[PDB]
Formats: C-alpha cells, structure tokens, sequence
C-alpha cells in the first residue's frame, strides 16, 4: 500500500520534503519530519547564495559599436572575448553540472541520514523490508508513532515483545 | 505495523543537466542565466547625461548640438548612436582611447587657458555648423590667417597645469580639402604644427588636396589630444591650421560611459547596461550581450542553465 | 577462494564489471550482473558524452608564422594565449582529476548500491563477513542464485532456515 | 552456502590522475588529448584555394605568381611559407589587419574602377616582376609622366561604391631608390597624395633613396588600403608616386584561413587545422599546436592525460 | 558517559585522527588507529602535493609602470588582466571550497568505513548504539579489543554466550 | 563492554568555506593564497645587474647614469622609478616594445659601423649630461657641421650584419628646439631620414618643435629601433638631424627582467619578482601583486582562502 524513497516519492507530502507514512491500527497516515527537510534547505539555500551573487569587478567598453574600431585591435579583442566566453561557459556548464550533481546527492544523502538514523534508533526492533520501509514486529500506537518521528524513542520495554515476534 | 520514509513529488518537475545524464528531472529548479530584460535604461540615484544628438567627444569640442553639455556632470554617460561628435567634418586621432577617457571621467569641468590673440581672425564661421547665421566650435577657435593670401606667422603657446589631476588638452589640424583653400585661407607657404610637453611630442602637417564632400564642405578637421601631467606645460608651435583650444578639460572624478539606443527611465535601479536596455538581476550569468558593460552577470553561449534547486523527481 | 571486492578484484568476469560468485554443493562459478554493468556504463557514456561534446565557437588566426607581427601586440597574444593556456591547463587537470575520482568513487558507489540491494533482500538470512562476500544459512544449490542475482527473490520461505542455522 | 560480489580486473591495466592521490591503476582509461595527426591538410566538401607561390595579399595586388587567383572564390585558403605576396619590393602597412580580414573574406570579386586617364601612361614596367618579358602588377597601374624627367600633372579622381557590400581599395606609394631615379620617374617636384572617404583620412609622402637591394632592384612600394562603406566615395589627390587601383575588391562571403607547410588532401572533412596538418578528432583537448584554428579541441600543455572509463583496478589475488 | 563521531568528537586524542576509545572492568583509556590516520593523512599530503604544484610558465612584463602604456592598448591589457584575475578568483573559490568539502567527505566516510569494519569484524557479538559506539554483550579483556583495533579478532568464539546476552 | 569510535577534534578551530556551506570549523586549515612578501629581491644562481639611475632601455644608448652597463650579461634586470632612459631629454618610439625584448634579451654584445666621412663633427657635446666636461652618448656621433653654418652633406651608409643573430639598430632624429638652433647645428635644407632594409623601409623626417625646457634644453632626440633579420643589410640615408649609431647590438642570451623600487639581497633564491619584492612561496595563489613577474602563484582577488586540512570541528 505504502512504500519509500527506494521505489518511489510521495505525491501529496505538500509540508515539507522529508517525512514518514505510517500503516496503523488507525489506517494510512503522512507526517513531514521538518529538521531533515530544513536541513537540506538551509545547504541548498548556502550553495545558491554562494553562486547567486554578483561580482565586484566594474568593466569598461573596449571597442565601440557606432563607429569601428581598428581591426588588428578589434579582432585580438574579439578573440580574448570569445576564449574567455568560451572559458566561462565551460565553467558555467560544469559549474551546473556538478551542484546539480551534489544536489540530488546531497538530498538522497539527507533521505539516508534520516533512514540510517531511524535504523539505528529502532536496534533489533524493526527489519528492512528493502523498499524504504522499517517493518516493526511491535504493535505500536500512535503515540509511539510520534516517539519515532522525533529523538525521543526509548529501546527499552520494547526489546522483548519485538524480539519474540522475530525469533 | 509498518512505517515508510521518503520524499515528496510533482506530476510535472522540470529538467536539469547533470555531469552524467543529459535530462534528470527533479522537483524544482531556478535559471542561472538571465534572458528577461527592461527596453529602457534604469538610471535612479545616479546623475545621467543623455547625449541626444551628440557623441562623447562633442563635450569636449563643442558643436552646436552638444552646447547644453559642454560642462557636464554625471555618473552615467550615454551616448546614442543618432548623435554624432563632430559637426564640420573630421575625426580624432586614436578616437576610443580618448572615448575610453572619457566615459571614466566622472564628467568635465573645464578651464580657460588663457590665449590671447592679434593680428589674427578668431571667427571661423562654417556653414556646416550653425547655431545662428554661420557660427563654429563653440570651444575651439579657427585661427584664419587675417585677410586672404595674408601670412600666418609662426605662434607660441603655452599651458601649464597648476592642478592635482593631468589636463585633457584637444586641438586639431585643418586640411583646407584644396592648395587653392589652403593658400587663401592661411596663407601661402608650407605649415607645420608641433606640440611638446615632459611626456609628449608630436607634429603635423596639413594635407590640403581633394575629399569627398560632407554636410556641404570638403575640408576635414583632424583632432589630436594630449593628457598634461600635473605641474608640467603643453607647448604648442604653428604656422597655421592650429584650430586653438580655448578650454583645458579637467577630470572630474568616476564615473561609467555606456552606448544605448532607447530612452531613459531614471525610476528603476541597477548598475550594469548594455545597448538594448538594462540588466538587473543578481543570477550568475546571462545570455543577453556579450559586450555588456558594468556590473553583470557572466555572459555565457547557453541560452539556459537550470540549477536544481530541490531533489530529483520520482513520479509515483 | 572466494574472493571479494573489498579485498580483491575478478579476473573472471568477461561477461560484463559486476557480478557474483557462488560456491555450493553442485557448483562453484561467475556470474554477470548485466542490469549493474548497464546503468555503470551508461552513466560514464553520458559522462563522455559530455566531455566530448564539440564546440561550435569558430577561431580565427591573430598571429603570423611566415611574417612577425609588432612586438607589442606580439607579446600582448603571446601573454593572452599563454594565460588563456595556464587556464585551460588547469581547466583539464581538474576536469580529468574530478572525472576519475567521480568515476571511480561512482562505482564503487554502484557496487554498493547492488551490495546493499543484495542485504536489503536477504535480511535475516545472511551475514556480512567483511571481505564482501555473504555467509548464507539457507542452503540452496541452483534457484537462488539466477533469483538473487535478478530481484524475483522470496527470502519469506527460507527465512526460517537462515535463523535455525545461524543461532 | 555462500555468495559473494566482485568486480572485472586485468592484470595490467593503465594509470590515472585523481583529485586525492596520483598514479591509481585502473582497467581502462582514454585520452582526452589528441596527439596523432595527418601530415597533410584535408578538406573536402569546402571551396580551398592552394596559394603556392603567392602569398594571401597579392591576391588583391596581382603579382605574376597568382594571375590565375585574382578572382578566387573560396572557403578555405591556404597560405605557404614559400610564397610572397611581393614581386617587386615592399609590404602592405597594417598587413596582418588586411591578412585578417582577407581570411574571412570568403574571395575576391573585383569590379573595374572605371578610371581614364589622359596625358600618363599607364605601361610601366619593372625588372623584379617577370610575368613575361617585363610586366607590372596585373590589378594596378604604374603611372608614369610621359619621357625621362617629364612633370607629372596633378590630378584628382574618385569612386562610389555602387553595391551593397563594402569595397576594399588598395593604392600604393612608390619609394624610389634614389633621387635621381625620381628625376628620371615623376620628373621633379614636391610629392603629396591625398586620399579620403566620408569616415577615413590620410596622406602619404614619398621617400626616395638608397636602400638595401632586394631581388635585384632598390625601389619599394608601400601598399596601404581602405574599407569603404555603401554608398560612400573615395577620393584620391596625386602629384605622382602612386600605383593606382584598376578594380575595388568585393568580399564572397565567409572563410577561414590556413598558413601550413603541407599539401592539401581533398578526401577527408576537418575543422580543425594547424601548420602541420589537420587535426580530426573527437577529443576535448589537444596538445599539439596552440595556435590552431577553427572548431577545434582546447590547447593543454600536458603530454598525455588518461581520463578513466572505469573503476580502479583493484588486483586478483 | 563516552560517544562518539555521531555525536562528539575527542579532545584527549592528541596523537593520531582516528582512534578508539575503552571503558572495561579494568579501567578506561584512550588508543589510536595508526593505519585508517596513515591513510587518511597521506591522502591529504597527496592532494596538497597536487595544490601545491608550481606552475612552469614564466609570464613577462606587458604593462610599465614607471611610464604608462598607450590608453587603447593598456586598457585591453587591464580589460583582460581583470578578467583573467575573475577567471583565477572563480577557480581558487571553486577549488578551496571543492577540497573542504572532499577533505571533510573523505574524512567522514574513512570513520564510517573504519565503523562498518569494526561492525563487520564483530558481526552478532556487537550491537550499535546509534551514539558512534559499539555495545559489547559478551565480556572480555583488553587484549581482545586491542585484537579488534588489530584487526585479528577472531568471531568463531562461543557466539552463544553474546546470543544469550542479547535475548 | 563498550567499544567507542570517534575522531580528534579541538577546542579552539579554524573556519574554513565549503560548496554548501560558509564559517565551517575543521581541525587544522592551512593557506592557498599568499599575502607575505620579503622586502628585498633576493637573487642567487642567476647573473643580476642593479642598474641605479638607468632604466634598461637607456643600456642601448649609454647614458652616463649607467656606462659601467654599455655592455653586460644577465639573467636579472632591474629597473629603478628613480631612474632615466635618457641623459639629454628625448623618447623612444614603440619604447614598450623595445623594452619589452630587452628584459628577455639575455644582455647585450656589441659590433661597430663608423660614420668617419669627412666634413662632418663626430663628437657632438650637450649641456644637459657630463662626465667632465659637455659630453654625449658614447653609442652616437651626432654628425654636426664641421663649421657653423655650413650646408650638410647628403651621405648613405650601410651595415651588413655578418652574424647568425638578429642585430638591435637604434638610431635617433634630432627636433630642434628652433629654426634657428637647427640653422646653427646644420645647415639649411629640408631634412629627410630614410632607413631601408627588406622589411623596415621606413621615413622620418625632422620636426623643429620649439617645446617646453627638459633637463636645461628644449631641443630632444627621437630614438627610433630596428630590429635587422640575420644577412640582411641596413641602409641609412640622411640630409643630416641624424644622431647616428656608433655600435651596433646584439641579443646574449635569455633574462627575466623586472621593475622595481627596493634594495637587492642576495642570500636566497626564488622566481618570483614584483615592485615592492619577491614572492618566495608553494602556494597555488597569491594576492600581492596582479603584475608579478616569472613562474609565481597565480593572482586572486581574496586576501585569504582556507584550506582544510583536517576533520570537521565537532566540539566535546
Ligand atoms: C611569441 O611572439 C613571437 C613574436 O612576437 C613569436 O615569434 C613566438 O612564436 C614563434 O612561433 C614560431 C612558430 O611556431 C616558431 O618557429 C618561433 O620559434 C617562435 N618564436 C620563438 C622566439 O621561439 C611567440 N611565442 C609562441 C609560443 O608562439
Ligand atoms: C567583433 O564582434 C562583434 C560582435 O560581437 C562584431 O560586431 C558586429 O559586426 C557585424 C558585422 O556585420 C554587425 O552586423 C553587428 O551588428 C555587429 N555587432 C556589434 C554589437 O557591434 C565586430 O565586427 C567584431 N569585430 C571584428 C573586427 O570583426
Ligand atoms: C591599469 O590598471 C592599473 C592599476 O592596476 C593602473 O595603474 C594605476 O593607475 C592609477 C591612476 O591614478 C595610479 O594612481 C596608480 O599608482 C597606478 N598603479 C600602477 C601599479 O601603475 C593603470 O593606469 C591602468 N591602465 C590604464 C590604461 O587605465
Ligand atoms: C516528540 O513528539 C511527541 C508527540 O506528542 C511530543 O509529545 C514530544 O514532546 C516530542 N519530543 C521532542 C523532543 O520534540
Ligand atoms: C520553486 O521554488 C521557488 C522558490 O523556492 C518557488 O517560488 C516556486 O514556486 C517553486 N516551484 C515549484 C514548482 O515548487
Ligand atoms: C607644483 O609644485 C609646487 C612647488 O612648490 C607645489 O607647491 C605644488 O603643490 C605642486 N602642484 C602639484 C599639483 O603637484
Ligand atoms: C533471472 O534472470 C535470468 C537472467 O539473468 C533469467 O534467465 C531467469 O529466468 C530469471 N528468473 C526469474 C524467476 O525470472
Ligand atoms: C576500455 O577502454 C578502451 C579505450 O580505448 C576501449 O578500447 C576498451 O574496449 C574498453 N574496455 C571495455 C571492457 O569496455
Ligand atoms: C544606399 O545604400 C543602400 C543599401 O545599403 C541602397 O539600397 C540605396 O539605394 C543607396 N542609396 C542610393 C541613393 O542609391
Ligand atoms: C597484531 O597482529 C600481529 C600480526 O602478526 C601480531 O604479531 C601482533 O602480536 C598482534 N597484536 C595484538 C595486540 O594482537
Ligand atoms: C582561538 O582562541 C583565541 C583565544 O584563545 C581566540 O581569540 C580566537 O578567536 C579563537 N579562534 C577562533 C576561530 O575563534
Ligand atoms: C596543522 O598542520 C600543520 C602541518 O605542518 C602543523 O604544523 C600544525 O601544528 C597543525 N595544527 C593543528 C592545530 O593541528
């Protein structure tokens, strides 16, 4: 019914990029985490204002567009233009190229530290069913629903039950 | 009980360009080259000069269309491509590094030199500039030789700058466009002009044979310029066809000259033009003038670069 | 014997770059994961596709070979072209330096991507040892290894097999 | 049982340069900068005009060495170190801006002058230029006065460009060996030509006198040229000591322009071409000829750069 | 009482960048990981090594000082000049602010490969906490974790006693 | 019981930039871009001559300022803002050029012509520059009337460059500071220079210029440069207002000559030379100076870039 970043994204998540579903007792459910999604925010909105910005250095005209100038100059200042066009779209191609590159990376990075996160909070309480998803042997309400969402989520008086679902 | 961790989707995202694939989708994205522009010039907070009719270096010389502008004062300079710099025919001598002076200049605040003439016709009048009847220059002094076939005798003059910054002095060479011309209007004889300072020396020699005829006339005025460091004399010494600066032109400060062919809107802001109107956006690059002067984004080839701006897009 | 690509590469995969090795009482053998292989080459083609890409900016001579041009604008091309050169030097050094290592890092990133597949679908069922190979404890000779290799794998029906043996 | 990954390894393989560390073996790895090369210049499927013995400029002027290359209409145009665009002594001023404009020119279209001239004949001659016999510069007129030591009258003459295109006018000034070369050649007189358009100015004196022997003989003439706009007009001014224009040059179109050593191969298509051949080649960049010109690889200064196609090649044990 | 890179970083490892901490019956210390810092400082000498590779162009003087250079010709050489200076600014920020980013990626995946060894090498005998620390079910002594920072700890031992300890 | 990984960080770090990122804190960090010089230029291993009050295009002339340099040898030329290219006041055409070639020329050799024609004052003295008593450059003649008032006779001369190496020709007209300083000097004429070679060919003639007072005089010297292809001959023709070379140059070698206003030391070594010093340094980048010379860090608008040299600064 439900599945995760593995083999799909969510439509409908509308707040926030980062979150959990959840199949309960009370049915199908979707919640945002907000940290991971402002986390991948707050470094994508760093690495626009890294290169959204513009220069300091003023450039003047060299050459004249009503009246010519000489054309051993203009065309030694035509060349330079066009090498260092040629040099600047080089640089904004790959310039491009690898934050959209380290972006997506950098956002399924933060999808993972979420889902290591969660793996490592759950212990032997909960087995990868390989899409995206923690498969819980604990009956779980919603109120440990939300100790999972957020760091608050207690091992014990768990380990017990979920392990004797497993074994 | 079961719990999924994953990201949210579009229907339709947008494509961006990877190192490794061509077209990934993702979810949102933003140009980094800037295509929108305003067809006016965005000239607020700034003194603008819009030189209608006349070219950066009609301030210096001083036509008839450029009277209003003679002692200008501005940030931003525009020169039209309707305008022109010399109003009887000619041209200067290395024209774009004086243009390239000029644009910089902060604008010009000029004084007089001081030459004080006799013996010597000052008038000059041209029909191919009027303001009233037949009037030249308004800032340069066609020195006829007295009545005609009458000598010219051979003058020296001196400037020296007394200010903080080097003196912009311009003076020209008239080719009388015929020896009969040149003979009734300077005189007979050969001319020769030449021009010494610490840092500069020069002469020249007037041409007087046929031209093509412009706005009437076929003589030419050749204007030649000199940067006067501070503390030093320009000399000058001539048997004729000198054409005398009345004003030295002072610098004033900064300042940034640009080219335009539209009208000025002095309620929008921004600080780097090009031909057709203005750029204002903070993106990287733009694909609109690769000749763009002032404060713009990078000019790139590529009429567009999407930067992802969000993940990739996983449509279910 | 079996070896492992955490401490050593194949010289017996001719069928393709990634693969298995089985050892069981039947057989001992390779096998090529060909879906692996065809998504790593086609990303280091795109890569080349990129790399390759002509350039359509047309240049002009500025210079003069059979004649010198002034020694002034000759040492003003000479100093553009040298600095343009420095620049395109380091341009490539570290285009071919990032290449290789996003090339390499990508697929030993790959690698891992099908390893952890490959753990995601065994669960319970298997164990890392640290050499990159899987320790199995639900014996099988033959079906499972064309099932874990291809994604049509059921880990439910032997599951019990791999917790009896491994406790 | 047990299952394992792995990975393809050779027990050779090649070495890369990666961002953290240098030299790691990998399986394979390609060049993104070309070195091999075709000693020969190929191009096909483009207009290329061989200007052997001739260089690009005497395509305007027309010494004897180009006579079948007047009119030449071309897309690519080679240029040879053996070559010379004089056959009597002398250069073009700003050569190289006239060099660069006649490379993108795409050919030369000439159309007549239309210039009568009365009272000067227009039969001059030198010994350097052997078209046969003694024959002058085929696309210009070596104005003499009449007999030894005749006046040379002054004169006037003009041109409109009728066309669409700009004309491109090219005039020189003879430099006689001597003085008494110029009492022979012009008679005896002050020397002054004039010449100007709507955007364009100048004049040039002669100077005779003894010079270093060049093919023979000690005269030179100074070639110069003007860029004329639609609908404008030349006028010229002379007293003598002028070689006059018979045709103004009409630009094709567009071209490029090669200066190589090598001939000219119709089989293969190429873009990218150099003194020594042509380069055709798919690579990024190139480390053989800086200078290169056309839709061409980016110069690097590396001997070699391996770019690998695959992942590091960890060895079998 | 002790946490680790997930959490907090050592004040107290002075000697190496990688390294182990122990808390036992016995007493609590501090040891280094002498191989996974070679490694990882060595490949940071590499790459300064590769940054600070001098450059074999030798660039002349075009422009003069003590007496100005001609208005056109010195404004292009200045034109240019300040774009190459836009060029090299660009590709120093691009290239400071690539290896920071490389150099700390690197450092954090050789602690997580350092972490997944030390997993792999304890396979059931070691749980993780999720705090950078790995809880030991069984006990033992010194000598066999300093087995562990060897690399010779062998997991064929009564495996039943850290099973009991775990259910 | 419990087995702890973790990593060595400090209580006190040093901020570094990222892709993402600003104000990160690692470990350890080191510099990228250079900001120390040491004050002094500091050549060892390389063959260094200081020139004081003579700038390197002056060594062609000989100039008393520097005639212990007539001719010389280097690797390392040093020019001075203190110091002149001229004794007797005067420029050079295309002077960048010129010096341009002479900062790689390696030195300089000589060979001779000789002007020894009759009629003619070869030993020609100004005021302006002594050694003891009026002198002149000891690399030209002058060529003055053998008495006053005395027409100049018209003479050819030529060199023949009978060496594998390009030869260095620098020879200069003299404008008059009057008609009448010209009259005394040379007798009356209108003075015509040629110079002839395959591929020079070009005229000067003399200009009376009647300009401002340089160094007590107000006549000055045009010096003009060739530079001859190996086997060709150069041909000078002059009416007179010819200061003609005595030696001919030659090239010596390769040199990466500098410009500079600061002391020489000579206990160190390094490749990187700039106005105020030298840049001895391993880092990629340096902010100092955007004109420095030879094979140094390349230059950036930052004063700082932080590499990181160590793991991120995660406290406790
Ligand atoms: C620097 O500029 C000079 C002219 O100002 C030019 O001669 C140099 O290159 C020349 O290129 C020729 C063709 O490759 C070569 O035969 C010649 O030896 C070489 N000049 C020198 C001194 O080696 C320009 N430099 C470069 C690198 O092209
Ligand atoms: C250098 O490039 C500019 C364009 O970037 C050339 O200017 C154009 O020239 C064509 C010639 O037909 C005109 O139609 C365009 O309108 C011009 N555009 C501008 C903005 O001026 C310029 O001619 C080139 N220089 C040389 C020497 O060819
Ligand atoms: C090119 O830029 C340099 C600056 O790097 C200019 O040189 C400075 O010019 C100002 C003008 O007042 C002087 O005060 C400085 O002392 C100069 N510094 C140096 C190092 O020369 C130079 O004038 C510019 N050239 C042109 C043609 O504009
Ligand atoms: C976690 O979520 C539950 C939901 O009710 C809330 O009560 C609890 O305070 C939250 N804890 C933190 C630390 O946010
Ligand atoms: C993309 O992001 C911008 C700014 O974050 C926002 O204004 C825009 O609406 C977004 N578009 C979509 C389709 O999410
Ligand atoms: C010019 O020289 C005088 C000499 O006393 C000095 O006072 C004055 O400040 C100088 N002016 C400039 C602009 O250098
Ligand atoms: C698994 O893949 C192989 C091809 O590698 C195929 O022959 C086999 O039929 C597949 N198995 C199933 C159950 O689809
Ligand atoms: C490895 O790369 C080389 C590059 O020339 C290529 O020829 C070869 O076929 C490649 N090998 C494989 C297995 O892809
Ligand atoms: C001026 O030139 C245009 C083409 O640029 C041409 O159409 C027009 O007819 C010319 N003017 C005259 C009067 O022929
Ligand atoms: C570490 O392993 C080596 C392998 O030879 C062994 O000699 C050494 O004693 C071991 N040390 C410890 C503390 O186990
Ligand atoms: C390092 O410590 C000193 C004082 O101990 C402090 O002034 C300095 O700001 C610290 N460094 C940083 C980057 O804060
Ligand atoms: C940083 O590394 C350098 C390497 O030379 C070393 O000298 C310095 O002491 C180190 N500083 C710290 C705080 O680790």
């Amino acid at each position: 019914a439900i599945a995760g970043f593995i083999e799909n994204g969510w439509e409908g998540l509308i707040d926030g990029w980062y979150g959990f579903r959840h199949q309960n007792a009370q049915g199908e459910g979707t919640a945002a985490d907000y940290k991971s999604t402002q986390s991948a925010i707050d470094q994508i909105t760093g690495k626009l204002n890294r290169l959204i910005e513009k220069t300091n250095q003023q450039f003047e005209l060299i050459d004249n567009e009503f009246t010519e100038v000489e054309k051993q100059i203009g065309n030694v200042i035509n060349w330079t233009r066009d090498s260092i066009t040629e040099v600047w779209s080089y640089n904004a191609e790959l310039l491009v190229a690898m934050e959209n590159q380290h972006t997506i990376d950098l956002a399924d990075s933060e999808m993972d530290k979420l889902y290591e996160r969660v793996k490592r909070q759950l212990r032997e309480n909960a087995e990868e069913d390989g899409t995206g998803c923690f498969e819980i042997f604990h009956k779980c309400d919603d109120d440990c629903m939300a100790s999972i969402r957020n760091n608050t989520y207690d091992h014990s008086k768990y380990r017990e039950e979920a392990m004797q679902n497993r074994i | 009980d079961k719990i999924c961790l994953g990201h949210h989707a579009v229907s339709n995202g947008t494509k961006v360009n990877t190192l490794t694939e061509r077209g990934v989708e993702v979810v949102n994205a933003t140009e980094t080259v800037e295509r929108t522009n305003i067809p006016r010039i965005c000239s607020k907070g700034k003194r603008t000069v819009d030189l209608g009719q006349c070219g950066l270096l009609g301030t210096i010389t001083g036509p008839p269309q450029c009277d209003q502008f003679l002692e200008f004062s501005a940030d931003l300079i525009i020169e039209r491509r309707e305008g022109s710099d010399v109003c009887f025919p000619g041209k200067f001598v290395n024209e774009e590094a004086l243009r390239q002076i000029l644009r910089e200049s902060g604008g010009i605040d000029k004084e007089a030199m001081g030459f004080t003439y006799s013996g010597i016709r000052t008038n000059g009048a041209t029909s191919s500039c009027r303001r009233s009847g037949s009037s030249f220059y308004a800032e340069m002094k066609w020195l006829l030789s007295n009545t005609d076939n009458a000598a010219f005798p051979q003058m020296t003059k001196s400037y020296k700058n007394t200010r903080k910054n080097p003196a912009l002095i311009v003076w020209g060479i008239h080719h009388s466009g015929s020896t009969a011309e040149q003979t009734k209007l300077y005189g007979s004889g050969n001319k020769l002009v030449t021009v010494g300072s610490s840092n500069y020396q020069q002469s020249f020699v007037p041409s007087p044979g046929a031209r093509t005829q412009v706005n009437g006339q076929s003589g030419r005025i050749d204007f030649h310029w000199l940067m006067l460091n501070p503390n030093d004399t320009v000399t000058f010494s001539f048997n004729g066809a000198f054409i005398a600066p009345d004003r030295a032109s002072f610098l004033r400060g900064k300042s940034m000259g640009i080219q335009s062919g539209v009208q000025v809107d002095a309620d929008c802001e921004g600080d780097c033009y090009y031909s057709g109107g203005t750029i204002i956006s903070n993106l990287p690059f733009q694909n609109i003038d690769s000749r763009a002067v002032g404060k713009c984004p990078r000019y790139v080839k590529q009429r567009s670069l999407l930067l992802a701006t969000g993940m990739k897009n996983v449509p279910e």
